């Protein structure tokens, strides 16, 4: 239902950094299973390939910047992605205190082998807190997708 | 939160396939 702008685009290109750490363009098998072993999951050779051939374009085991849009703008036309939510609230509110607490955010910054304070934290409740409640809610959370 | 976001969705698709 809800387009992504050349301003979304940024955040897209800025967002694949993340995941290629190389700077080439590439989101490789082995580091998507980075990933993998800092939500909690053990990566097996039969995965990893396997995710990429999904959006591989060449086929080698990594993947690129322009079929990446592609696989986010296209479960995100069914507006069933409601149910896709609540998978990104699992990871960030671990014991459902019913919205995001600042403790577990940064358990998910420390576990990725990163070390950040708690001023920055403020930062995502200005940006996600309507109200100022310090913690992140998933009805807000829906709405942080389309918020440039 | 805005750029961690785009990220655990991607994650959450791939693992779930």
């Amino acid at each position: 239902a809800d387009q992504l702008t050349e301003e979304q685009i940024a955040e897209f290109k800025e967002a694949f950094s993340l995941f290629d750490k190389d700077g080439d363009g590439t989101i490789t098998t082995k580091e998507l299973g980075t990933v993998m072993r800092s939500l909690g999951q053990n990566p097996t050779e039969a995965e990893l390939q396997d995710m990429i051939n999904e959006v591989d374009a060449d086929g080698n085991g990594t993947i690129d910047f322009p079929e990446f849009l592609t696989m986010m703008a296209r479960k995100m036309k069914d507006t069933d992605s409601e149910e896709e939510i609540r998978e990104a609230f699992r990871v960030f509110d671990k014991d459902g205190n019913g919205y995001i607490s600042a403790a577990e955010l940064r358990h998910v910054m420390t576990n990725l082998g990163e070390k950040l304070t708690d001023e920055e934290v403020d930062e995502m409740i200005r940006e996600a807190d309507i109200d100022g409640d310090g913690q992140v809610n998933y009805e807000e959370f829906v709405q942080m997708m389309t918020a440039k | 939160l805005k750029v961690l976001v785009k990220a655990v969705l991607f994650a959450c698709m791939l693992m779930r396939k």
